[PDB]
């Protein structure tokens, strides 16, 4: 959000097709980058531009296609997308000078699949507080789970009241494969909120754990019997229970 | 191998 | 250009970390240090093109041109600082392009006064359906073992802050899509 | 002997006829190694000397690179430039840039260099300390203000103590033969009258490198440093070059002059007469 | 911010009737760059002369060097017609072998 856009932010396509990342400033950086970050690497350059229609490859250029057709705009294609770009983009902008930083963009979570019917959103549900733990700490913790979803692309937010809250708020650093040794195996999500005993008990508050689900739309042709895995929210609440 | 340079380094 | 730094790294909150960087350059034009959060963009903390050590509040950067060394130093640990740290490297090799290393995870652990390790089985809302357990309030040198029968589920350990009482814990989740489950062997 | 890497810039504006011309030209000590032009046909580095032939794509992609942004940047200096005077779009005007490195007969690194002119006269100098410029009028001090924000010294010192510094040591080992070794001048006395009874005495000097070199005439033992025609030191066109010096002496009078030769590819002055 | 172009005529080598060689007029010492040099042989321009990079030296003044190869004769008299801002009229400057 440093006048840098990603577009799109969360995108799912079949294998074979074509896919084209944007990447636009409102800064006039002579010098625009496309990145990729891989799991035991760093970033790695795919292309760069140090001007309109100038461009080079990076260390990671295959089946990857470039234009800076003008200075707001970077666009990344990838012709035929294969499983192995399956990846984070990170977008970058600079002013070429040697002794600047590079501002990068938000990034774009980019999964390429042999097989759209594999995309399923998660079963958010909620789990209250133990008894145990309410006389022996004073406190109360409540777990969030979501369950059986695919890609990996979920956003968990805990809301009380009706308010967004940070505090107490722990979620997993990364999703859990629930079928480890399996390819294409269905992920979780655990997280957990920690609050007061007192507060727990007041029957006036309202805990819900909210999961945003990344998956298909609004094209992605779907001929299935269960619903169209489509970007969707699933929740899962509870109320406080009185002593 | 010369000056690398880019804008800000403008006149 | 091969720039080399640790995979991960770990310590508590208050104490100091160096994250060394070392890079194989000639045609060496400036080296960058990034701030990388899991999940978000890296952001600019220091660019270093002259031998010395440079102070830039609780963060310190050195260089040695001579060698090729490089260390980004962390005073006063904060569990905030809790990210990865990329070294970035600018060589006429490639072009003045700054090409990373593959990041240093650092992990923080947070201090527990008095810790009280328990398992505790929570139910569900819902309706008919049932539990998860849950280990809490370990101190944060506990390794917590990943699953096993393939049948079981365990995630990692994650701190959580109640900022009202200015109180840090560590907890790790267990559960289980089987009948014959029992939180006091989850852990084992 | 010492060893220096020189970048020469021209940019010149041409309202009437289209957008300005870029050119760039490189040099170690005396020999040009690199050009590059705006108006050529495809806008990229060209080499100079057969010793920077060895260098790989990696090495003229970049340096095109370079300068293509360069002459984006050059164009936008011309328009601000012409903005600070307060100039018409009536005339062509002219920014140079010099900058390099210099190595003393060691090795080691002298000093460097960074100096820029407008229409011809100094505009703004980076310092001794490469933390600083000076700027010649209020137009430069502009310029200053935006070099200062955006830390450029920064960027100079980085390349006048270290690329500069690297990359001439290479090309100084790639090319040792024809850039460490000097070529010494070819001399001989010509005689010529000009009069009945007064001729003159040219002393030659051809093929040597680099360009220093001292011409001198002497008479009985003292040098004749005010009745000399000295030309410009002059390239021959092959990477020699070229002086003479030239004297009128009384007829029946040649043999009491000499002309004396110092240059770095003598191992000891060269003194010479007429020879009959 | 305006200097007047100093001009030099003369061969690569020593001028031997028959050898080919090259003829050469350095111009130096002028400010703005644009200048046009040409070379002579019977008074009559003479078709590819090449030249030099544009190149300046310390106190900014530009030089170039323009070149055709030729063949002196007691017969072909060569010249370098120059033409700047800085002159009201073309100068013609004569080869001489002997300078």
């Amino acid at each position: 959000d440093a006048g840098i856009t990603q577009s799109p932010r969360h995108k799912v396509t079949e294998t074979g097709t074509p896919v084209t990342l944007r990447c636009h400033q409102t800064e006039n950086h002579r010098y625009m980058y496309w990145y990729r970050q891989d799991p035991g690497h760093g970033l790695r350059l795919i292309h760069y531009s140090y001007g309109v229609k100038d461009t080079d490859k990076g260390e990671v250029s295959d089946g990857y296609s470039v234009s800076r057709s003008k200075t707001e705009d970077f666009l990344l294609t990838l012709e035929s997308a294969t499983s192995s770009q399956t990846s984070v983009y990170f977008c970058a902008t600079g002013t070429g000078d040697s002794n600047q930083p590079q501002h990068f963009g938000d990034g774009t979570r980019l999964s390429i699949l042999e097989d759209l019917n594999k995309v399923f959103p998660p079963e958010v549900a909620v789990f209250e507080p133990s008894e145990a733990e309410i006389s022996h700490t004073q406190k109360a913790t409540l777990v969030c789970l979501a369950t059986g979803f695919f890609p990996d692309h979920v956003e968990l937010s805990w809301w009380v009241n009706g308010k967004e809250v940070h505090s107490g708020v722990c979620t997993d650093p990364q999703p859990l494969k629930e079928q480890p040794a399996l390819n294409d195996s269905r992920y979780a999500l655990s997280s957990r909120l920690r609050v007061s005993a007192t507060f727990w008990q007041n029957p006036r508050n309202h805990f819900r754990c909210q999961v945003q689900f990344y998956g298909l739309s609004e094209n992605d042709e779907w001929t299935q019997d269960r619903a169209k895995p489509v970007t969707q929210i699933v929740s899962a609440e509870a109320w406080g229970r009185a002593d | 191998e010369p000056l690398p340079q880019g804008q800000l380094t403008a006149y | 250009q091969n720039i080399d730094q640790p995979t991960e790294m770990t310590a508590t909150e208050g104490a100091i970390v160096q994250i060394n960087c070392t890079y194989q350059t000639s045609g060496f034009n400036g080296l960058f240090w990034y701030q990388q959060h899991a999940g978000e963009a890296p952001t600019f903390l220091s660019y270093n093109v002259l031998d010395g050590l440079e102070e830039k509040g609780r963060f310190s950067s050195f260089l040695s041109r001579s060698k090729g060394y490089s260390y980004l130093l962390l005073k006063e640990l904060q569990m905030k600082d809790s990210a990865s740290y990329l070294c970035a490297v600018q060589a006429s090799g490639g072009s003045y392009i700054p090409t990373f290393g593959r990041g240093t995870s650092l992990i923080v652990h947070p201090y527990i006064q008095n810790p009280d390790p328990a398992v505790y089985q929570l139910r569900d809302s819902k309706s008919s359906d049932k539990s998860v357990c849950l280990f809490t309030d370990f101190d944060s040198q506990t390794n917590v073992s990943q699953s096993k029968d393939s049948d079981v589920y365990i995630t990692d350990k994650c701190v959580l802050d109640m900022r009202s009482m200015d109180f840090k814990s560590n907890s790790a989740v267990a559960w289980s899509n089987k009948s014959d489950f029992a939180c006091a062997n989850a852990f084992n | 002997g010492s060893h220096s890497m020189r970048y020469f810039y021209t940019a010149m504006s041409r309202p009437g006829r289209g957008e300005p011309r870029f050119i760039a030209v490189g040099y170690v000590d005396d020999t040009q190694f690199v050009r590059f032009d705006s108006d050529a046909a495809s806008p990229r580095t060209e080499p100079r000397a057969p010793w920077i032939e060895q260098e790989g794509p990696e090495y003229w992609d970049r340096n095109t690179q370079i300068f293509k942004t360069n002459t984006q940047t050059y164009r936008e200096s011309l328009r601000n430039l012409r903005g600070y005077y307060n100039q018409s779009e009536a005339g062509s005007h002219i920014i140079q840039r010099m900058y390099g490195c210099d190595l003393g007969p060691d090795g080691r690194l002298l000093r460097g260099h960074d100096q820029s002119a407008y229409d011809g006269k100094d505009y703004i100098a980076l310092n001794e300390d490469l933390s600083s410029w000076t700027a010649a009028d209020t137009a430069a001090q502009i310029t200053q203000r935006k070099w200062e924000a955006a830390r450029v010294a920064e960027q100079l010192r980085a390349y006048l103590e270290g690329l500069c510094v690297e990359w001439l040591r290479r090309y100084l080992e790639n090319g040792k033969e024809t850039l460490q070794r000097a070529d010494p001048p070819k001399t001989h006395v010509t005689h010529h009258p000009v009069s009945d009874h007064e001729a003159t005495l040219r002393c030659w000097a051809l093929g040597f490198y680099p360009a220093e070199i001292t011409l001198t005439w002497q008479r009985d033992g003292e040098d004749q440093t005010q009745d000399t025609e000295l030309v410009e030191t002059r390239p021959a066109g092959d990477r020699t070059f070229q002086k003479w010096a030239a004297v009128v002496v009384p007829s029946g009078e040649e043999q009491r002059y000499t002309c004396h030769v110092q240059h770095e590819g003598l191992p000891k002055p060269l003194t010479l007469r007429w020879e009959p | 911010i305006q200097r007047t172009p100093k001009i030099q005529v003369y061969s690569r080598h020593p001028a031997e009737n028959g050898k080919s060689n090259f003829l050469n007029c350095y111009v130096s010492g002028f400010h703005p760059s644009d200048i046009e040099v040409d070379l002579l042989k019977n008074g009559e321009r003479i078709e590819k002369v090449e030249h030099s990079d544009l190149s300046f030296s310390k106190d900014w003044s530009f030089y170039l060097l323009y070149y055709t190869e030729f063949t002196p004769t007691e017969k072909d008299e060569y010249a370098c017609r120059v033409n700047h801002v800085t002159l009201s009229q073309p100068k013609i400057v004569k080869w001489d072998r002997d300078m």
